[PDB]
RNA sequence: UUGAAAAAAU
RNA sequence: ACGAUCAGAUACCGUCGUAGUCCUAACUAUAAACGAUGUCAACCAAGGAUUGGAUGAAAACCUUGUUCAGAACUUAAAGAGAAAUCUUGAGUUUAUGGACUUCAGGGGGAGUAUGGUCACAAGGCUGAAACUUAAAGGAAU
C-alpha cells in the first residue's frame, strides 16, 4: 500500500500527530453503567505535544469531556465552541 | 498604513490556525474578503463565517477546523494569462493536488481550477494550502 | 448515559470538603484556574467551586480505574511534599499502584539501564510545583499526567486537573482519600451504597 | 558582544544626564551610571564612645551620625572592593 | 489570550469592561 | 498615529447603531509669529513649521476639492 | 535479547509485527535490537570521519566522530552520531544510534496515481543550523538531483525521483545530513488535504498487551 | 524664613514612592500645624531650617 | 611606589 | 614652566599657568550623534509593577476592579537565529510578496587622488583607480 500508515488526529487541535512526537498523550475515559462501575468500552482522547506544553491540554479537554458528557458543569456555556 | 485589508485578514487568520485557535476575527470586512472566504469554504478548509454589522464595515468571526495550513495574499495583484498559470503553481503551491490559488477575474473571485474552467485570466489575489 | 445520577456528591463528602477547607486555595491566581475559581475571598483569595472539584475528581478516578483495572503497576503516584508522603503511600497500598514516596530521582523514567527504571502508563503527582520533575519527564515518555492542581500552579503538561488545597495537612489527606475510594467503587470493589471502613485520619500526616 | 542589556547604565527614556564626580578620583560619571552608595557612620566611634560618655558636659544627650551619599566610577568602585565580578549568571541578579 | 471564548455572543459583563470602541458593536458610555 | 509626533491617541467619539473652518482655527500660525519678542525661541519656531506644513496641506486638499477659490494662498 | 522495555519485551515474542505498528503510537525506540528484528536487511553507509579535538594542559585529546546513516529503501531511514576515541567504535556507536533514530518517510505520486510511489508528497524544508534543505517532488524519470551528501543518504530512503535546492555552508557535512534528515523527518506531519479524514478506532499494542507483559 | 517639607507614607500605602505631582506641589507653598495642607498630600517632616 | 624586551621555518 | 619616578619621561604623580571653560552676535555641522536596531500598519503566551487620565467601590494623598496612552521588567518546554541573545520583535520567511525611503558586496589601497561645491579657517558633503593579498572578520567551546 502507498501509505506507511494512517496518523493519529489530536482531538484538541484536530491535527496530525508526528511520529517523533514523544509529548503527545492518549487518554482513555471507560464508559459507566446504571451502578457506577466502568465497563471494558472507553472512548479515546489524542493530544499533541505542543499543547501540552502551554497549560491548554487541561483546559481543551474539558471542553471535551463536557461536550462528551463526563462533565456536566465544569466549562461555562461562553467558553464552549 | 491598512494598504490591503485583504493582507491583514489572512495574516490574522494564518497566526490563529497555528495557535490552534477556535475562530478568528477580522475588523475590517469588504467584498472581496467576504469572497475570498467562499473559495477556502468552498473547498472545506473553513467551516464557515458571520459577517456582524457595525455601521463601520463591521467585523467578521470565521470558524476554523484544523485544516488551513497557510493561506497569504499576494502583493500587487499581478495580471496572470492562462499560459502563466502552471509557473505560478508551481512556485506558491506545495503540489499539483493539494494548493489552491485565487484569482480576481471578470466572473468574481475564481481559484485556479475553475477559472481554467471558465477560459478565463486575471489579476491574481492569493493562494491558500 | 456518561455521567449517572449514581455520580452526584453525597453530603458526607461535601460536608468534609468544607470542614477540611479544600475550597480554599492561594491568592495568586493561574489563568488556566480562572474557571475552577468561583469567587475570592475576603482577604483576596481563591475559592474553587466544590462541584468542579467533585466533577474533575471522579473523572480522574475513571481514568485510573480502567488503567488500573488489570495492569496496577502501571500507575505511578508521585508526592514530594513531606505534607503528602503518608496519604500517597496509602493510596499504593490500597489499590496496588506504585508510588514514590520522597525525592523522585531525575532519568527514572527515560534511563532504561537504571535498576529503578519503571515505565508506567499513567502518573498522579500531588504538587505541580514540587514535582515538576516528574511533570517534566512524562514529556518524553508520551504518559499522561494527573495533577491536584491549586490556583497558584503552572499547568504545564498536566491532562487532568483537580481543584483543591494541595498544602494544608487535612486537604492532602481527604483528597488523595476520596480518590482512593472512588477509584474502589469504580472497581466494584467497594459499592457504592455502603460506608468506607478506613477513616480519613489513616491517610492524615 | 552585549554584556549588560541596560548597557550598565539606569537611563531607559532620555538622552542625556548631568555628571557627577567618582567620589575616590574625581571622574566625570553619568548620574545613571554611577555606583551609589549611602553611609550612615556615628560620629564616634565604638571605641571611644564609653570616654565621651563617660566625662560628657551634658545631661541626656543623644550622639549623632553622619549621613553621606557616595558615587564611584566603575573603576573605583572594583578596586575599591565596593562591587565584585559576579558570575555570568549572577550578573542578573539584582537584588 | 491563550483560555479562548466565544466571540460572537459576548457576555453580558464582558461587553461592560472592554473600551467602548473595542466592543463587539461600539456604543457610548452617555445618555 | 499623529502626524507629526511619535504618539498614538484612540480617543473617540462613538456615534451610535442608531439614525434615528479647520483650516481657519489652524491660522495659531498667527498667535506664534510672539515670535517677534522671544527671538531665540528655537522650539516655537520649529512648532510654526509643523503649523505652517499643515496649512500647506489643507490648502493643498480645498483647493483640489474646489472649496477654496483657485487663488487661495496663506502668508502674513 | 533479553530487552529492558514494555515495548522492547512486545517484539521479543513477536507480539509487535510491523514497525509502522510502533510509529502510528508515538512509541520511542529505545533498544536498537528492536529495529533490527523488525526490520531486517537494512543496508549501511558511513557519511563521514571527522575528528573533533579538545585542547588540555598536556596536549590535544582527539576523538573520531563519525556519522552513519541507515534505512531500507522501502521509507524508513535514520541518522545517527557517535564520537570515541577509535574508528572502530566510533561506526558501531554511531550504529546504535542511527537505528534508534529511525523516522517514516511519507511519499507520493507526480501526477498519476500509477504505482507504484516514487517521490515525496509535497514540500518539504529542512532546518539544521545555517543549512537549510528543500525537497520538491519530481517526475518519474529524473533521479535524485542533489548533492553526493544528501543523495546517499535519500538512497537509503527509497525517494528514487527528488528536485533539491540547498542554501547555507553545505560544506559542513554535519549538518547537510542532519538538514536532510530534518526534511524527511517531518514529511509525515503535513497534513494534506487527502489526510483530513479521522480514521477509524484503533488500539495502543502498549494498552492492547497491557495485561499480557505484566507476569 | 525658610521652611522644608517632605511627603510622608500612609497607614495603608503600598506602593514604594510617594511622589506629589507638580501641580500640588505649587499648592503647598517655637508650633507647623501647615500640615493642616493635609488636604493636599501627606506631610509629616516639617520644620523651620533658618531664620536670617 | 618601581617590573622594558624574547629573531625565521618546523 | 618647574619637582619627582625612571635607563630615558618631552607621560601618568604634585605645584603654577596662556587659549579655553560663562554670556551676547555671526559661523561651523561633526560624535561609540547608540537601542550600534529606518518610518507607517495588522496579528501575537503568561505575570507582577509603574507615570497620566477616565470609570465603579472603598471615608485631594492612600487601598482595590475595568480601560486608554507612555518609559520599562520577569518566565517560556514555544517562534527566530551562527550564536550571544530577541519576545511591545531580531516572531508571523525556501510554507520566501503589507507600503515606502536609505545603505552593503573579501581585506587593504581609502573616505585617499582628481573634479564640483559649502566655510574666514579647521574642515564637511559627493568620491575613484592603479596596485597588493588568502584570508580579514562574527558568536561561542
Amino acid at each position: 500500500k502507498i501509505e506507511l500508515y494512517i496518523p493519529r488526529h489530536c482531538s484538541v487541535t484536530h491535527t496530525l500527530i508526528a511520529a517523533d512526537d514523544h509529548a503527545a498523550v492518549q487518554i482513555l475515559v471507560p464508559h459507566v453503567n446504571e451502578n457506577g462501575v466502568i465497563l471494558p468500552e472507553s472512548t479515546v482522547y489524542t493530544v499533541k505535544g505542543s499543547v501540552r506544553k502551554d497549560g491548554i491540554s487541561d483546559h481543551s479537554l474539558n471542553r471535551q469531556f463536557q461536550k462528551d458528557g463526563f462533565l456536566k458543569t465544569v466549562v461555562p456555556k461562553n467558553m464552549m465552541i | 498604513v491598512r494598504v490591503n485589508v485583504l493582507a491583514d485578514a489572512l495574516k490574522s487568520i494564518t497566526n490563529a490556525e497555528k495557535q490552534g485557535k477556535r475562530q478568528v476575527m477580522i475588523r475590517p470586512a469588504s467584498k472581496v474578503i467576504c469572497e475570498f472566504l467562499n473559495v477556502m469554504m468552498k473547498h472545506q478548509y473553513i467551516t464557515d463565517y458571520t459577517v456582524v454589522d457595525t455601521h463601520r464595515s463591521g467585523k467578521i468571526v470565521v470558524n476554523l477546523n484544523g485544516r488551513l495550513n497557510k493561506c497569504a495574499v499576494i502583493s500587487p495583484r499581478f495580471n496572470v494569462t492562462l499560459s502563466e498559470f502552471d509557473k505560478w503553481e508551481a512556485n506558491l503551491l506545495p503540489s499539483r493536488h493539494f494548493g489552491a490559488l485565487v484569482l480576481t477575474t471578470s466572473y468574481g473571485i475564481l481559484d485556479n481550477t475553475e477559472a481554467r474552467a471558465k477560459h478565463t485570466g486575471g489579476r491574481i489575489l492569493g493562494f491558500f494550502y | 448515559t456518561n455521567f449517572p445520577d449514581i455520580l452526584k456528591p453525597s453530603a458526607e463528602d461535601i460536608k468534609m470538603m468544607v470542614a477540611c477547607r479544600v475550597h480554599i486555595g492561594a491568592t495568586n491566581l493561574n489563568f488556566a484556574m480562572e474557571e475552577y475559581v468561583y469567587e475570592r475571598g475576603n482577604n483576596n483569595e481563591c475559592i474553587f467551586n466544590l462541584m468542579k472539584t467533585w466533577e474533575k475528581l471522579s473523572l480522574a478516578a475513571r481514568v485510573i480505574a480502567g488503567i488500573s483495572n488489570e495492569t496496577p503497576s502501571d500507575v505511578v503516584a508521585v508526592a514530594g511534599r513531606e505534607m503528602a508522603h503518608r496519604a500517597s503511600l496509602k493510596f499504593m497500598k490500597y489499590t496496588g499502584c506504585t508510588a514514590v514516596a520522597g525525592r523522585f530521582t531525575p532519568g527514572s523514567f527515560t534511563n532504561q539501564i537504571q535498576k529503578k527504571f519503571m515505565e508506567p502508563r499513567l502518573i498522579i503527582v500531588s504538587d505541580p510545583s514540587v514535582d515538576h520533575q516528574a511533570l517534566r519527564e512524562s514529556g518524553y515518555i508520551n504518559v499522561p499526567t494527573i495533577a491536584f492542581c491549586n490556583s497558584d500552579n503552572s499547568l504545564k503538561n498536566v491532562d487532568i486537573a483537580i481543584p483543591c488545597n494541595n498544602r494544608s495537612r487535612l486537604s492532602i489527606g481527604l483528597m488523595w482519600w476520596m480518590l482512593t475510594r472512588e477509584i474502589l467503587r469504580y472497581q466494584g470493589k467497594l459499592a457504592r451504597d455502603e460506608k468506607w471502613d478506613v477513616m480519613v485520619d489513616l491517610f492524615l500526616h | 558582544t552585549s554584556k549588560r542589556r541596560n548597557n550598565g547604565r539606569s537611563k531607559k527614556g532620555r538622552g542625556h544626564t548631568q555628571n557627577v564626580r567618582c567620589s575616590h578620583c574625581g571622574r566625570c560619571v553619568p548620574k545613571d551610571k554611577a555606583i551609589k552608595r549611602y553611609q550612615i557612620k556615628n560620629i564616634v566611634e565604638a571605641a571611644a564612645v564609653r570616654d565621651i560618655s563617660d566625662n560628657s558636659a551634658l545631661t541626656k544627650y543623644k550622639l549623632p551620625k553622619t549621613y553621606m551619599k557616595l558615587e564611584y566610577c566603575v573603576s573605583c568602585g572594583i578596586h575599591g572592593r565596593v562591587v565584585r565580578v559576579r558570575s555570568r549568571t549572577d550578573r542578573r541578579n539584582r537584588l | 489570550p491563550l483560555i479562548e471564548v466565544d466571540l460572537l455572543n459576548p457576555t453580558a459583563a464582558s461587553e461592560a469592561k472592554a473600551h467602548k470602541m473595542k466592543r463587539l458593536v461600539p456604543t457610548p458610555n452617555s445618555y | 498615529g499623529r502626524m507629526y509626533n511619535p504618539g498614538r491617541g484612540i480617543s473617540r467619539r462613538c456615534i451610535p447603531y442608531r439614525r434615528s473652518e479647520d483650516l481657519y482655527f489652524l491660522m495659531r500660525a498667527v498667535s506664534v509669529r510672539h515670535l517677534e519678542k522671544n527671538k531665540k525661541d528655537k522650539d516655537a519656531k520649529y512648532h510654526l513649521i509643523l503649523i505652517e506644513s499643515k496649512i500647506h496641506r489643507l490648502t493643498r486638499y480645498y483647493k483640489s476639492a474646489k472649496v477654496l477659490e483657485a487663488s487661495f494662498k496663506y502668508d502674513a | 535479547w533479553t530487552p529492558v522495555t514494555k515495548l522492547g519485551r512486545l517484539v521479543k515474542d513477536g507480539k509487535v509485527k510491523s514497525i509502522d505498528q510502533i510509529f502510528e503510537f508515538g512509541i520511542k525506540i529505545k533498544e536498537y535490537q528492536i529495529v533490527d528484528h523488525l526490520l531486517p536487511g537494512l543496508k549501511e553507509e558511513v557519511m563521514t570521519m571527522q575528528s573533533v579535538q579538545k585542547q588540555t594542559s598536556a596536549g590535544q585529546r582527539t576523538r573520531l566522530k563519525a556519522y552513519v546513516a541507515i534505512g531500507d529503501h522501502n521509507g524508513h531511514a535514520g541518522l545517527g552520531v557517535k564520537c570515541a576515541k577509535e574508528v572502530a567504535e566510533a561506526i558501531k556507536g554511531a550504529m546504535i544510534q542511527a537505528k534508534l533514530a529511525m523516522v517514516p518517510v511519507r511519499r507520493g505520486y507526480w501526477g498519476a496515481t500509477i504505482g507504484e510511489v516514487h517521490t515525496v508528497p509535497c514540500k518539504l524544508t529542512g532546518a539544521c543550523g545555517s543549512v537549510r534543505v528543500r525537497l520538491v517532488p519530481a517526475p518519474r524519470g529524473t533521479g535524485i538531483v542533489a548533492a553526493p551528501t544528501p543523495k546517499k543518504f535519500l538512497i537509503l530512503a527509497g525517494i528514487e525521483d527528488v528536485f533539491t535546492q540547498t542554501t547555507g555552508h553545505t560544506k559542513t557535512l554535519g549538518n547537510f545530513v542532519k538538514a536532510t534528515y530534518d526534511a524527511v523527518r517531518q514529511s509525515y506531519g503535513f497534513q494534506t488535504k487527502d489526510l483530513w479524514k479521522v480514521g477509524g478506532v484503533k488500539q495502543s499494542p502498549m494498552d492492547k498487551y497491557a495485561k499480557i507483559l505484566a507476569e | 524664613i525658610f521652611c522644608i517639607g517632605f511627603t510622608s507614607r500612609k497607614s495603608n500605602q503600598i506602593k514604594k514612592t510617594s511622589y506629589a505631582k507638580s501641580a500640588q506641589i505649587k499648592k503647598i507653598r517655637r508650633n507647623p500645624k501647615i500640615v493642616a495642607c493635609s488636604k493636599v498630600f501627606s506631610m509629616d517632616n516639617v520644620y523651620i531650617r533658618k531664620v536670617k
